[PDB]
Order: structure tokens, then sequence, then C-alpha cells
């Protein structure tokens, strides 16, 4: 029977739906947590960039 | 009259059918494959920017430890 | 009757567009992933070298004092 | 050496059946006794898995003639994925019948418009080399200088049946084994009534990089009973003593560190396997 | 049933389709921030690098 490869197919690709599914809801998790932390890597990029602006400045003056 | 055809169009749209779920399954696999991939280069990814982390923070506490130093000078 | 078998073949192909679409939605998610892995390569390129040169003029102004 | 077979082949269009026809067999092997052998033909078609016919049993002959002719009720649309197949088999009244040898026409290359007979020189069967286990897919990650060792247990697919008249409830166990001795124990989560399940579940390990070519990862796939001991579908391992695809992996978590390496792997039978774990 | 197959495989494929251009719109955001901190990156070694210099100028300097 050909419908019965039909429906077949239909099973399979339901249930690769289904771990596509979860693929899907795991990669978001990780894409949240990895934005979540690329926020915290520029706010410390920000404050670094400060540090050595002004370490740098205060160094260039004190030339003499 | 147009019985045969009829017969043989219902054969036609259900071998379209079929294929069209066999092409389904090619491109459930694709797409599989493919999110798998995804996942492994997030994971890669994920620990490149955990260490890009851990170094800002050494950058962070060596650049207070030259700070001090030039408060220090100063 | 033609009509149920042509509206299943039609229900058929809807449900082959979608995932079509879903399809290329993923090998986009791919592609996309791979140019921010390359971006973030170059990210960590850029903070190893800051690394370096911060540990450089923290070892001089530590000796400076000296 | 490669023996003969006198076949006919013709379709009823009428009756949408295939007639295939076995005519005789010329130049067999000298098996069974000696001088002479004992054959019968069983024919069946490829596709199907219909009860499978064989003729009758000719004894102390090395040329028979069965002139028997068979019937095979299939559509003729259908019969353009379908391949006849004839096997001459020999008999061993004390042994396994073994095979003497088979062969196979596509029915897509058949013009079954004019009555077709051939003769066609029989070729050695293939063999399969064990039913179809599983292939199981995971990535490995390895930083010397913190010495661990992050096994992710992606996922599996192909999984064979288990439980008397379902599919499979499997779950991945992983042990850290060296000196035939067991040392770590992890294991993942058992997704229930799939034979493709997924986990993306992340493990560690302490290794250090001057053990590390002396430590085997065997990642374990079995299948969960809800009552008694469950039975373990398969497993590999990877390190010392790999071969093939392992070392292959476990080369690229080397040559890559710092660096996860995604990567399939073909289940093997459990009792080979721990044969191989020396 | 066999309808009820595919309107399951249907529902489970848009739910999908749904949750998969929300990840891919997040991924855009990722990709900006990853831009973004490519730019802090690369100017923070450049100023990095220049402290280097100033520091070598004062420790050979004052020392
Ligand atoms: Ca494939
Ligand atoms: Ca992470
Ligand atoms: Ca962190
Ligand atoms: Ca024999
Ligand atoms: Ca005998
Ligand atoms: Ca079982
Ligand atoms: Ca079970
Ligand atoms: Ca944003
Ligand atoms: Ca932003």
């Amino acid at each position: 029977a050909r419908e019965n490869e039909m429906d077949e197919n239909l099973e399979q690709v339901s249930g690769i739906i289904g771990n596509l599914r979860h693929m899907a809801l795991d990669m978001g998790n990780e894409i949240d947590t990895q934005n979540r932390q690329i926020d915290r890597i520029m706010e410390k990029a920000d404050s670094n960039k400060t540090r050595i602006d002004e370490a740098n400045q205060r160094a260039t003056k004190m030339l003499g | 009259n147009e019985l045969e055809e009829m017969q043989r169009r219902a054969d036609q749209l259900a071998d379209e059918s079929l294929e069209s779920t066999r092409r389904m399954l090619q491109l459930v696999e694709e797409s599989k494959d493919a999110g798998i991939r995804t996942l492994v280069m997030l994971d890669e990814q994920g620990e490149q920017l955990d260490r890009v982390e851990e170094g800002m923070n050494h950058i962070n506490q060596d650049m207070k430890e030259a700070e001090k130093n030039l408060k220090d000078l100063g | 009757a033609l009509s149920e078998i042509e509206t299943r073949h039609s229900e058929i192909i809807k449900l082959e567009n979608s995932i079509r679409e879903l399809h290329d939605m993923f090998m986009d998610m791919a592609m996309l992933v791979e140019s921010q892995g390359e971006m973030i390569d170059r990210i960590e390129y850029n903070v190893e070298h800051a690394v370096d040169y911060v540990e450089r003029a923290v070892s001089d102004t530590k000796k400076a004092v000296k | 050496k490669l023996g003969k077979l006198q076949y006919s082949l013709d379709y009823d269009f009428q009756n949408n059946q295939l007639l295939v026809g076995i005519i005789q067999a010329a130049e067999l092997p000298a098996l069974d006794m000696g001088g002479t052998s004992d054959p019968y033909v069983k024919v069946f078609l490829l596709p199907d898995k219909k009860k499978k016919f064989e003729t009758k049993v000719h004894r102390k002959t090395l040329n028979p003639v069965f002139n028997e002719q068979f019937t095979f009720k299939v559509p003729y649309s259908e019969l353009g994925g379908k391949t006849l197949v004839m096997a001459v088999y020999d008999f061993d009244r004390f042994s396994k019948h073994d095979i003497i040898g088979e062969f196979k026409v596509p029915m897509n290359t058949v013009d079954f418009g004019h009555v077709t007979e051939e003769w066609r020189d029989l070729q050695s069967a293939e063999k399969e080399e064990q039913e179809k286990l599983g292939d199981i897919c995971f990535s490995l990650r390895y930083v010397p200088t913190a010495g661990k060792l992050t096994v992710v247990i992606l996922e599996a697919k192909n999984l064979k049946k288990m439980d008397v008249g379902g599919l499979s409830d499997p779950y991945v166990k992983i042990h850290l084994m060296q000196n035939g001795k067991r040392l770590k124990k992890k294991k993942t989560t058992i997704k229930k009534n799939t034979l493709n399940p997924y986990y993306n579940e992340s493990f560690s390990f302490e290794v250090p990089f001057e053990q590390i070519q002396k430590v085997q990862v065997v990642v374990t796939v079995l299948d969960y009973d809800k009552i008694g001991k469950n039975d373990a579908i398969g497993k590999v391992f990877v390190g010392y003593n790999s071969t093939g695809a392992e070392l292959r992996h476990w080369s690229d978590m080397l040559a890559n560190p710092r660096r996860p390496i995604a990567q399939w792997h073909t289940l093997q039978v459990e009792e080979e396997v721990d044969a191989m774990l020396a | 049933g066999s309808n009820r197959r595919l309107q399951q495989t249907q529902a489970q494929v848009d739910e999908v389709v749904d949750i998969m251009r929300v990840n891919v719109d997040k991924v855009l955001e990722r990709d900006q921030k990853l831009s973004e901190l490519d730019d802090r990156a690369d100017a923070l070694q450049a100023g990095a690098s220049q402290f280097e210099t100033s520091a070598a100028k004062l420790k050979r300097k004052y020392w």
C-alpha cells in the first residue's frame, strides 16, 4: 500500500519535527544566556576602556 | 470518457503527495543536521565567550594594580 | 472523490511548504551562527592582544616604583 | 566457480501477474557429499518480504532440471520498483543448507512485451555484517591546561527494538574506564518511546594531559525496562585500543584544543566491544 | 486518523516555525552585540598598546 508509506513518512516527519522543537528550545536558551554574557563582557569592556584611557592620560601627563 | 483520466489523475496526485512526503523527510533531515551543527557551534562560541569574560576580568585586576602603582607614583 | 484526494493533496503540499520555511530558517540559523563564530574569533584575538599589552604595561609600572 | 542458470520471465497483463520460469542450472560445484550435489532453488522478489518459493529437491546431480514455473501477484505499476531474486541453494540433511549462488534481475530493464528467457552466470552472494544496531552522535572537547573533558551527548538514531511489542526506551550511560576498572559512571535522561532520541546534555570529567593516551571512554546506549534489568542496546569506546572512526574522533579532539568536535559513531555489539576492551 | 496526523504534524511544524523565527531574531541581536563588542575589543587593544608605550616611556624615564 502506498498510503501506508505516506503515513509512515508523516509519522517520521512528525517525530523529527518534535526533535527539532527540543533543539530549537535548548538553542534559544543558550542564545539568551550568551546574550546576557555578551552584555556583561561589554560592560567590563567599557570599564576597562575607561581605566586604560585614564591611566594612559595621567601617564602621558607625567612626562617630564 | 474522462473516467480513465480521472482515475489516473487520482493516482497521479497521490504520487505527487507521496514524493512530497519524501521531500519532507529529506528537508527535515537536513534541518536536523544543520541544527545539530548549530548547537555545537553555539557550545564552542559559548566557552570562548566564557574565557573572554575571564580574560576581561584578569585585564581588570591587572589594570587595577597598575592604577595603584600610578597612584603611588603620583 | 477527486475533491477529497485533491484537498488532501493541497494540505500535504501546504505542510511541505511550511517545512520548507522551517528548513530555510534552520539553514539561515546555522549561517548566522557561523558568521558570529568568525566575529567571536576576531574578538577573542583582540582581547588576547589586550591581555598581552596590559600585562606588559602592568609589569613596567610595577617595575618603575622599584 | 561460477555456475549458470536458465530462467524464463513473462508478465501476464490480464491478471497482472509475474510468470517466473526456473528451467535448469548448469555447472554446479561438487558441494555436499563427494562428486555430486543436492540443489534446490528458492525464488523470491527482492523488495517484498512475501513467502519465498522453493523448487523440488533433486538428489545427486550437478546439472539439475527443474522445469518449474511460479506466479507472483504483482501490479504492473509497482513492478517498476521491484527486482526479481533467484537463489540456487544446496541441500544438506544434517547441516545448514549452504547457498550455492544467487542473482537478481531489476524489473526496470525487462521488456515484458516480448517473452524473456536468458542464461545468467551466478555470482557469490553478498553478506551482511550484523543486524542494524544504530548510530550515536556526540561532541568531544578537551582543554589540557585545566584537564576538563566535555562530552556533550547529542543524539542517536536507528536504534534496535528492545522491549517486546514496542520501539525502545533509550538512555545513554558513559563509563570512564582504565586498566579494566570502571571509574566514573555518568548517565543521561530517559527519552521514552523513541527510535531517534535527543539529549544535548553536557558532561565533564577530570583528565590530565599526562594520562590522555591511557584513558578509555565507553559510550553505552541502553534501553530502559520498567521491570527487570535494563538490557543494553549497544556500546562504543574511544581512546586506547580505538579503531577507525573512534581513533579518528579522538585524534580530532587532540589536534583541536579548547574546541569541540561533533561526530557520529556506529554502535557495535556489547560482546565484541567488551572483547575489544582488554 | 489520517487527517489528524496531518493536523498534528502541521501544528508542530508551525510551532517550530514560530520558535525558530524568535531564535533567528535573537541571533540578529546577538550579531549586533558581537559587532559592537568587536569594535570595542579592537579599540581596547589599541588603547592598551598605547598605554604600554607610555608605560615604557615612564619606566625608562623614572627608572
Ligand atoms: Ca543523512
Ligand atoms: Ca557558556
Ligand atoms: Ca562568566
Ligand atoms: Ca549439501
Ligand atoms: Ca545430502
Ligand atoms: Ca526490552
Ligand atoms: Ca522497555
Ligand atoms: Ca538588541
Ligand atoms: Ca545593543
